[PDB]
C-alpha cells in the first residue's frame, strides 16, 4: 500500500515534525502539516502558522522526497481555502479549525 | 471521482469533433483535468490540460492552433474541441484528472494524472 501520514510541524526557535493520526481532527489553523501520500506529498500551512514553522515544512518535504522517495515525489503546497481534492479525498470535508497553541 | 467521456467517432480528415467528459460521483472541489491520447498500438500522450478554476490551459505541440480545452464549473463537465483532424491524430482520447495538484494547469506527464476516464474513439480517415 501507498504511504499515508501526517506530520505537525510547530514550534519557533526549535520546530519539530511530530507524526500525528490522519484526520482532521489533527489539524489546527496554527502550525503546518505534512500529509505524506507517497507518491504525492502535500505541504499545508494554517493561517496563523509562523516563518519557522513554514521553512521547516518546506525542509520536511523535500527531505521525505529526496531522501525516502529516491525524488521521485511530488510535494504540493496549499493554504486554506486552497486544499487540492486528493486532500479532501483522504481526510473528507474541511471543518472548522481551532487556533494553535504555543 | 468518476469521468466519463462521450463524442468520439469517425471523422473525415480536416473535420472536427467535440469531446466532452463529465465529473460526477464523490467530488469534494475542483481539480485539475487534461486530456492525453493513445493511437492504435502506441501509449498515451499528452493533448491539454486546464486548471482548477478554468483560468488558465496548457496545450501539447500538436494541438497549438487546432484544439481548445475548456470547461463548464457549473456542470463539472471539460471539453475538447479539435478542429482541422488529420489521420495521425486517430487514437482512444482519455480524459484524466490530476486531484493532487492545488494550483496550475496540469503538467504534460501522464504520471501526475491519478483519474481516468474509459476512453472515446476517434478514427480519422483519408477519403
Amino acid at each position: 500500500v501507498v504511504v499515508q501520514r501526517l506530520f505537525q510541524v510547530k514550534g519557533r526557535r526549535v520546530v519539530r515534525a511530530t507524526e500525528v493520526p490522519v484526520s482532521w481532527e489533527s489539524f489546527n489553523n496554527g502550525n503546518c502539516f505534512i500529509l505524506d501520500l507517497g507518491n504525492n506529498i502535500h505541504q499545508w500551512c494554517g493561517s496563523n502558522s509562523n516563518r519557522y514553522e513554514r521553512l521547516k515544512a518546506t525542509q520536511v518535504s523535500k527531505g521525505i522526497r529526496d531522501n525516502e522517495r529516491s525524488g521521485r515525489a511530488r510535494v504540493h503546497v496549499s493554504e486554506e481555502g486552497t486544499e487540492p481534492e486528493a486532500m479532501l479525498q483522504v481526510l473528507g470535508p474541511k471543518p472548522a479549525l481551532p487556533a494553535g497553541t504555543e | 471521482v468518476q469521468l466519463q467521456e462521450s463524442g468520439g467517432g469517425l471523422v473525415q480528415a480536416g473535420g472536427s469533433l467535440r469531446l466532452s467528459c463529465a465529473a460526477s460521483g464523490r467530488t469534494f472541489s475542483s481539480f485539475v483535468m487534461g486530456w492525453f491520447r493513445q493511437a492504435p498500438g502506441k501509449e498515451r500522450e499528452f493533448v491539454a490540460s486546464i486548471s482548477r478554476s478554468g483560468s488558465v490551459t496548457r496545450y501539447a505541440d500538436s494541438a497549438k492552433g487546432r484544439f481548445t480545452i475548456s470547461k463548464d464549473n457549473a456542470k463539472n463537465t471539460v471539453s475538447l474541441q479539435m478542429d482541422n483532424l488529420n489521420p495521425d491524430d486517430t487514437a482512444v482520447y482519455y480524459c484524466a484528472a490530476d486531484l493532487h495538484r492545488p494550483y496550475g494547469p496540469g503538467s504534460q506527464r501522464t504520471d501526475d494524472y491519478d483519474t481516468w476516464g474509459q476512453g472515446t474513439q476517434v478514427t480519422v480517415s483519408s477519403l
